[PDB]
């Protein structure tokens, strides 16, 4: 971020954060499908995945 | 009115039903009677403590 300007450093806080956020979702998600609980998935293939 | 009532049981007899028919099914118990796995209500991750075996 040295030389970039300040509408490059909002898109990579915009990038970063987006990330983030999808990160955040997804690690709670994978831990609730290892944990079991995969509804959806179970009904839908009628079978424990 | 004998003969009345004669004529009135043989058409009861004929025409009438003791029951519906209704399947025998809807009353069979499900939920105490150890037959709760016959109907899949709790599959995903099943409750250990509730026997498997359907037999009752
Ligand atoms: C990065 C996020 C992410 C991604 C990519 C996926 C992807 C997947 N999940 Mg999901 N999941 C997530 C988060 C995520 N999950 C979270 C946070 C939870 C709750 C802890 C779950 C709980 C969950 C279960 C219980 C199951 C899955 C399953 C699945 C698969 C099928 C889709 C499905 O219906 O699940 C989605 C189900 C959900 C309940 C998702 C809830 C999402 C929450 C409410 C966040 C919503 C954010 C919102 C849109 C933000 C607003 C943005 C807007 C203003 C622009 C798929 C691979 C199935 C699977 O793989 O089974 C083997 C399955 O059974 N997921
Ligand atoms: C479908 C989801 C998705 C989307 C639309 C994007 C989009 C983007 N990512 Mg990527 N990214 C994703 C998933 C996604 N990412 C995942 C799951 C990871 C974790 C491995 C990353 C890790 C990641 C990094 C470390 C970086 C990006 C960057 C970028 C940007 C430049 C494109 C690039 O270099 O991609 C190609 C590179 C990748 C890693 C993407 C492929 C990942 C596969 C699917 C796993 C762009 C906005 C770059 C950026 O502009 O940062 C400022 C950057 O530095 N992404
Ligand atoms: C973002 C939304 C969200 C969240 C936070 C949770 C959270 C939970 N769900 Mg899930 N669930 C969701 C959406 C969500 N659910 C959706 C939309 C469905 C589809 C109907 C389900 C279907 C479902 C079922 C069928 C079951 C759960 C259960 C659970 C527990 C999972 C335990 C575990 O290992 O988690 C992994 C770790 C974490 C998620 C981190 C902890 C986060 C909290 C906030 C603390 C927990 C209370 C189980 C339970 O006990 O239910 C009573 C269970 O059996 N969920
Ligand atoms: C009736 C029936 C069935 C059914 C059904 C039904 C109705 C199922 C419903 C399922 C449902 C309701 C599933 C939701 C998923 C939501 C997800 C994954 C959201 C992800 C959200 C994500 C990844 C968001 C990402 C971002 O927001 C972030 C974090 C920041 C933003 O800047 C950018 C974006 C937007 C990218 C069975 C049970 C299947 C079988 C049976 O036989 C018959």
């Amino acid at each position: 971020t040295s030389k970039k300007s300040k509408e490059e450093i909002l898109e990579l806080r915009a990038i970063e954060l987006k990330h983030g956020r999808v990160a955040m979702l997804a690690v709670l998600g994978w831990f609730h499908v290892a944990a079991g609980f995969h509804i959806i998935g179970d009904l839908a293939t009628g079978t424990y995945l | 009115k004998e003969q009345q009532f004669a004529w009135a049981k043989a058409y009861y007899r004929k025409y009438n039903q003791e029951t519906d028919g209704k399947d025998p099914k809807y009353s069979k118990p499900s939920t105490g009677a150890g037959v709760f796995r016959k109907f899949k209500i709790d599959w995903p991750n099943p409750d250990p403590s509730i026997p498997d075996t359907t037999d009752g």
